[PDB]
């Protein structure tokens, strides 16, 4: 379901972190890019800076 | 009406095995509202 | 006489793709044998392929060769007679109409009543019309009444959402009363947008691959609510929330928001960036003949 | 959770409920006798009777929607109220009279004549269908002029003699050319039928005309909005056969308003997390001197738009008429094209055959 | 929107429909539910001798009835689109498509005619002169296979069967008969359907060939063959028909509106776009009309089906530059009962064509515009019911015609003076007997309704609502108003209880759809509504509101005091839990 912004404030009170997901395009290749496979993955749920720039404030 | 959303603030109450969520925003954070009640201070 | 923007059915239908498929796959196992359950119609389906701005198609050259008849009349009936009577035995156990429908499609036939033709019924008829009328009015530029037809029909406990294009253009031209055409189209790209079988896609899908439709709709539309201007930076931070970061379209909308962000080192970082998108939307896709148009508008700039 | 195997009883106390709430909108707004309910109760009472004369856990129970319709059908008929089955097809195909659900969110015919061997019709009630006011009805729903209501009723006497009962029943279902067409509105209307069709195609004193035929077609054919057409078109909209559906598509822009004039209103009488989601969803996008004339208004209008009063194909004419009239018959009293012309057929030769 | 702000909401143009302009041209188990796969009429202009001369609009048609015949006749243009005189010729069987063919202006301007069929497949040449048409079969071929060819398309005749196909060649004129090389197949065990198509794409030597799961280049003088990019998933391809001189192609397929063209010089496909338009019958086909001008060059797209005579139409337009856009819907019906099987083609838009229907030997000239600056009834069914007459069954019907004729008559004439005496002492004294002499006999029948009242097996008393058998009772009064008055006081005077009870107006709603308070006003309504209409309407109103009134005279069961007796005494022999499930005032 279409996903709403985390503002910082809701993650004080949660007591839970306040993280951003993680992303990494991986290139699986095979016999030196005879066969190559790129799939995005998702290494978990990053804890980030407030008023950064991946930060909502 | 014992509660309020975290969020939108709206008034809400609730029931025994409810969803915990704003009715309207769903923030599943909820407050506790005060209600008139009989407390005593001393003013010293 | 206008596709139904509801889920087909539930009826016998599936009894007949039942039917369908598998005398299919037994032909075509007796087939490949010579030339030597919803889970059946699913892997028999299964293995199989499932000046300006075109998404160019892919033409013939590394493509195959010639064929010579593989198919006399005593060889087709070979390969025939066998399952058409394995067939024989659940078709013992299907309904009549839907045995003489196997007999039929099996000769060659073809149908002439309709799945929507065939489903009676109050409801569903009156829903037809609601819709007719719809898409009538839609057609006579009839914007208001439209309208009311739009939300009549939404009302209505079945219709799904396979109409939007309907309100993306109503409400488009419908300036007057209610929040409109982003409002929608940037609504549906919020809702169905993530994880929170047939009756499906193009222009209605969900996530982990490409969502036609609500996506690149207001991921244009918006950019022309910039033309509107002679927003931009707003379109390209949540523009530049990827990935799906396949979408090489939006690539080329991003390269389009540095465009028209571009319209003094500032205006040269904004130009430095788009040179980065078109050709990181080089990705493939295949737009903008010359980008060396697009460069010369670049120039143009770069004075 | 749910009851086992004696849920027969909250079945029929669903059932029974389902039936007193119909009735509750009925004589409140059908403005019915309050007699009804008693004669409503003795019905259902006597057939709760029968399937609990025969209850068992071996249970063969047909309870159905067409059951309930059945029973009021049934028992305004003993009371010779001048309802017909179209009147009730109209209020339950127009989400009037509650219908189209269990509980909302919160083959007629044959299930009276089925009902009426299922207790005995001939010595409980008096099974004498409504007849006269059946044909006025039928007179005012075409343009007829007042005479064809005695013309028909001639008829009618003529080869009935006034008689006109309920069972074709025995509970037998292999029925071929013994006993059917033996509901009898059926066969009035198949009389009216005939009736503007001798009578008109015959009258050498063709007191009526070359043209005022066609006057008369052209006259029933304009699509003008009062609450009956505009019904009419409503229930068009759920009949099962093709042409009749083809209707909406020719529907004039008044007839469309309203159209969705009755759509906002009546959908009210909709049916049916995610839920709220879908309830802000649809609430964002909004669900929201007298004009279009009454019934005898517009009736007047017709027999004015004929008072110009005072060829062989006028057998066209005729027939076209005889044609529209029938359509306008199949939907409003839910059957088939072939049903009727069953009728008409068999009655037709059961007339010639008892005049020649 | 894509070019205008890629440059750097709403349409091109004003909101543009469709209108008609008709003309008068040609007039020749058990299971359809389904049909099989065939197309049927031609009309083109062809070039018949070229020393210099131009060409002449033909109509190539099907004189059927019995299967088999083949009709050419020239047709002279204008505007007002006729013939002059017949020529026809048969073939030993059934006709399943007549076309005629001409590559564009690469060349030489020209044709002449073919025709596939239920085993065999013919081509004709034609000259004419003076009006009259003299043409010439270069020889069939029966089926040399026990097949059947699909489409045919063409000098070159391109044959598909079932599958599998063939390029081959005609003769010249005379007796030497047409032959091949070159062939091939498509086939798809899993394409239950019989119908595969093939039709010319570029010019030289690249086919496309058709079934309603894929789409097939062949490149022959080569060695090709591609599967175009869709097939066999979420829809079949429903029609191709090639527009355009020589580069353009229109595909139907389920609502996608497809316009294929080429592209590197040859062999293409388009994903430029299309329209979507709305169904699941598999009969559906598409023609194209093309009009000009200096801006734009567009393309009428008829899509149209077996089931309804709607004809459903989108625009698109060729600019210069390989360009095309779209604009919305538009969609027309004509007369009912029918459908169609040619529709075929030739600040505001003419389009006109011609349109055959499912079993009517007719063929109507069309023709739409812009804006406005300037039922044969024989339902077999139906009539069959309708007459069902010899000739003593005509007499036969005409007889009680005359007899219920006289008879209204003798209604007439004996009412009428009942209506004289209107308000007359005499009428005072009919109303008053007539009143309380029913009130006897209505006394009469509630006594022996005491003396049967014990039955409580029933509730329904013996059968009761009559004028209670006096039949001069009824029928001699004139005024409603004192009739209804009578009715009044009566229901007044066995106001004395356990009594039927019934109240009259709250039901003539029923009636009129109005309330409808008095008996009178009742009178009223339908005295305006018939007055109106072949009056005798004063007496026959009177006569009718007096034949409901009689039919609903509530004369009827005791009451209440003997419902809730039989109500509980059955309510008692249905044992126990069912005594429970009797139950009512729920909520
Ligand atoms: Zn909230």
């Amino acid at each position: 379901a279409v996903e709403r912004k985390v503002y910082p404030s809701e993650s004080r009170q949660r007591l839970t972190s306040y993280r951003g997901k993680l992303l990494l395009k991986l290139k699986w290749s095979v016999n030196n890019g005879e066969e190559n496979l790129f799939e995005v993955r998702d290494c978990g749920g990053l804890p980030v800076m407030l008023q950064s720039n991946r930060c909502h404030l | 009406l014992k509660y309020i959303c975290a969020e939108c603030s709206s008034k809400l109450s609730l029931s025994r095995t409810d969803a915990v969520r704003c009715k309207d925003c769903g923030h599943r954070i909820l407050l506790k509202a005060r209600t008139k009640r009989l407390v005593q201070f001393e003013a010293r | 006489m206008f596709e139904v923007p509801i889920t087909l059915t539930n009826r016998k239908f599936a009894q007949r793709r039942k039917l369908k498929y598998q005398y299919i796959n037994y032909i075509s196992r007796r087939f490949d044998r010579i030339s030597k359950q919803q889970k059946k119609r699913r892997r028999e389906r299964h293995w199989r392929s499932v000046s300006f701005e075109i998404w160019r198609t892919v033409s013939s050259q590394n493509k195959q060769p010639i064929n010579k008849q593989k198919m006399t009349y005593h060889n087709f009936k070979k390969i025939e007679k066998i399952p058409l009577r394995k067939m024989e035995i659940p078709l013992l156990h299907c309904t009549k109409e839907n045995k003489l429908y196997f007999q039929s499609i099996s000769r060659g036939l073809e149908p002439l009543k309709t799945s929507t033709s065939e489903v009676r019924n109050y409801r569903t008829r009156h829903i037809v019309t609601l819709t007719d009328l719809l898409h009538l009015n839609v057609s006579r530029h009839n914007w208001s009444l439209a309208y009311k037809i739009f939300a009549t029909l939404i009302r209505i406990p079945g219709v799904q959402i396979k109409s939007l294009w309907g309100i993306g253009v109503e409400i488009l031209d419908n300036l007057s009363n209610s929040s409109s055409g982003l409002d929608f189209l940037q609504w549906m790209c919020q809702i169905y947008s993530s994880k929170s079988r047939s009756i499906v896609p193009p222009f209605q899908t969900g996530s982990r691959t490409h969502t036609a439709k609500f996506a690149i709709t207001y991921l244009w539309s918006s950019l022309i609510n910039c033309q509107k201007s002679m927003l931009i930076d707003k379109i390209s931070e949540w523009v530049l929330t990827p990935p799906f970061m396949e979408d090489a379209e939006v690539w080329f909308i991003y390269a389009s928001c540095h465009l028209l962000k571009a319209d003094i080192n500032q205006v040269i970082k904004h130009i430095h960036y788009v040179r980065t998108f078109l050709k990181i939307c080089l990705d493939k896709g295949g737009f903008a003949v010359p980008s060396r148009l697009i460069e010369n508008q670049l120039k143009s700039f770069e004075s | 959770k749910l009851i086992g195997h004696e849920a027969k009883l909250l079945f029929l106390k669903s059932f029974q409920f389902i039936l007193k709430r119909q009735i509750r909108w009925l004589i409140t707004e059908m403005r019915f006798p309050k007699e009804f309910e008693h004669v409503a109760k003795i019905i259902w009472l006597k057939i709760l009777k029968t399937i609990n004369d025969q209850p068992q856990e071996e249970l063969k129970l047909q309870l159905h929607m067409t059951s309930t319709i059945s029973i009021l059908y049934l028992a305004s008929t003993h009371l010779s109220l001048p309802v017909y089955t179209c009147d009730y097809i109209k209020w339950i195909c127009t989400a009037k009279m509650p219908y189209f659900q269990a509980s909302e969110i919160l083959q007629l015919y044959n299930k009276i004549a089925l009902t009426c061997g299922m207790i005995h019709f001939k010595e409980f009630f008096n099974s004498e269908i409504s007849c006269q006011g059946l044909l006025l009805k039928l007179v005012m729903q075409c343009a007829l002029p007042p005479e064809f209501y005695f013309y028909t009723k001639q008829v009618i006497e003529f080869e009935e003699t006034d008689i006109r009962n309920l069972t074709l029943w025995e509970r037998t279902d292999e029925r071929h050319t013994g006993r059917v067409s033996n509901h009898a509105e059926l066969r009035v209307l198949s009389y009216f039928m005939l009736t503007i069709n001798w009578m008109l195609s015959f009258d050498r004193d063709r007191q009526y005309p070359l043209k005022w035929i066609l006057s008369l077609t052209e006259s029933l054919t304009q699509r003008t909005t009062t609450s009956e057409s505009i019904g009419r078109n409503i229930v068009k909209v759920v009949y099962p056969d093709k042409p009749t559906s083809s209707d909406y598509f020719q529907w004039s822009e008044e007839e469309t308003l309203e159209f969705l004039k009755w759509m906002e209103k009546q959908f009210l009488p909709t049916q049916t997390d995610q839920k709220i989601a879908r309830r802000k969803l649809y609430k964002i996008f909004p669900l929201d001197s007298t004009h279009q004339l009454t019934f005898i208004e517009d009736l007047q209008e017709r027999y004015a738009k004929q008072t110009p009063f005072f060829p062989p194909a006028r057998k066209e004419a005729i027939g076209r008429l005889l044609t529209h009239i029938a359509s306008q018959l199949l939907v409003d009293f839910a059957i088939s094209k072939e049903q009727l012309k069953d009728c008409i057929s068999r009655i037709k030769n059961a007339c010639l055959h008892r005049m020649n | 929107v894509q070019g205008a702000s890629l440059y750097c909401t709403l349409a091109e143009d004003a909101l543009d429909l469709h209108i008609v302009v008709k003309s008068l041209l040609c007039d020749t188990n058990r299971l359809d539910s389904q049909y099989i796969q065939t197309a049927s009429d031609l009309r083109n202009y062809r070039d018949g001798t070229e020393i210099i001369a131009y060409a002449s609009g033909k109509t190539g048609s099907v004189l059927n009835i019995a299967v088999l015949t083949r009709q050419n006749t020239l047709h002279l243009n204008r505007h007002n689109n006729v013939t002059s005189i017949e020529l026809h010729s048969p073939i030993k069987s059934i006709k399943i498509p007549g076309a005629s063919e001409s590559i564009g202006r690469r060349s030489n301007l020209v044709g002449i005619i073919t025709e596939n069929s239920f085993q065999i497949f013919r081509i004709e040449s034609v000259h004419s002169r003076s009006c009259d048409v003299m043409v010439s079969s270069s020889e069939p071929l029966y089926f040399v296979e026990i097949d059947d060819l699909q489409v045919v398309d063409f000098q070159f005749a391109i044959i598909d069967i079932k599958g599998n196909w063939s390029i081959g060649r005609i003769p010249k004129n005379f007796n030497n008969q047409l032959i091949d090389n070159l062939h091939g197949t498509i086939f798809d065990p899993e394409e239950l359907s019989s119908w595969k198509r093939i039709e010319w794409f570029s010019h030289f030597q690249k086919i496309l060939v058709f079934d309603r799961s894929k789409m097939i280049e062949i490149d022959f003088m080569n060695n090709w063959q591609t599967e175009v990019v869709q097939a066999k998933a979420w829809s079949n391809i429903r029609d191709y028909k090639r527009i355009d001189d020589k580069n353009g192609i229109l595909l139907t397929s389920r609502e996608i509106i497809i316009v294929g063209a080429s592209e590197s010089n040859d062999p293409v496909r388009r994903i430029s776009w299309k329209h979507d338009l709305d169904p699941d019958d598999t009969t559906l086909r598409i023609t194209v009309q093309k009009v000009k001008k200096p801006d734009h060059i567009l393309l009428v797209a008829f899509v149209y089906s077996m089931r309804h005579k709607r004809i459903y139409m989108h625009v698109f337009s060729h600019r210069k530059a390989n360009l095309f856009q779209s604009l919305g819907c538009s969609t027309v019906l004509e007369i009912p009962g029918g459908t169609p099987t040619g529709i075929e083609t030739i600040f505001e838009l003419v389009v006109d064509f011609l349109v055959k229907l499912r079993n009517s030997s007719e063929v109507y000239y069309y023709a739409l515009s812009n804006t406005q600056n300037s039922i044969i009834v024989d339902h077999p069914e139906w009539a069959s019911l309708f007459n069902n007459a010899d000739e003593r069954e005509k007499e036969s019907i005409g007889a009680l015609v005359s007899q219920i004729k006289l008879k209204e008559r003798e209604r007439i004439s004996r009412v009428q003076n009942l209506i004289e005496h209107e308000n007359s002492h005499d009428e005072d004294k009919y109303l008053q007997d007539l009143g309380y002499r029913l009130s006897i006999a209505t006394n009469e029948l509630l006594e022996s309704w005491q003396k049967t009242k014990d039955e409580s097996i029933l509730s329904g008393s013996l059968s009761h609502s009559k004028l209670k058998n006096l039949l001069e009772n009824s029928d001699s009064f004139a005024s409603i108003p004192e009739f209804s008055s009578l009715l009044d006081q009566f229901f007044q005077y066995y106001q004395d209880q356990d009594v039927t009870f019934i109240g009259f107006e709250k039901l003539l709603h029923l009636f009129l759809h109005e309330d409808v308070p008095g008996l009178d006003i009742f009178y009223n309504k339908l005295l305006q509504c018939w007055v109106l209409v072949s009056p005798q309407a004063e007496l026959l109103t009177k006569e009718i509101v007096k034949d409901i009134i009689w039919s609903l005279a509530r004369l009827e069961k005791p009451s209440l005091f003997e419902p809730i007796q039989n109500e509980i005494s059955r309510s008692l022999s249905g044992p126990y839990q069912d005594i429970i499930s009797s139950w009512d005032m729920d909520d």
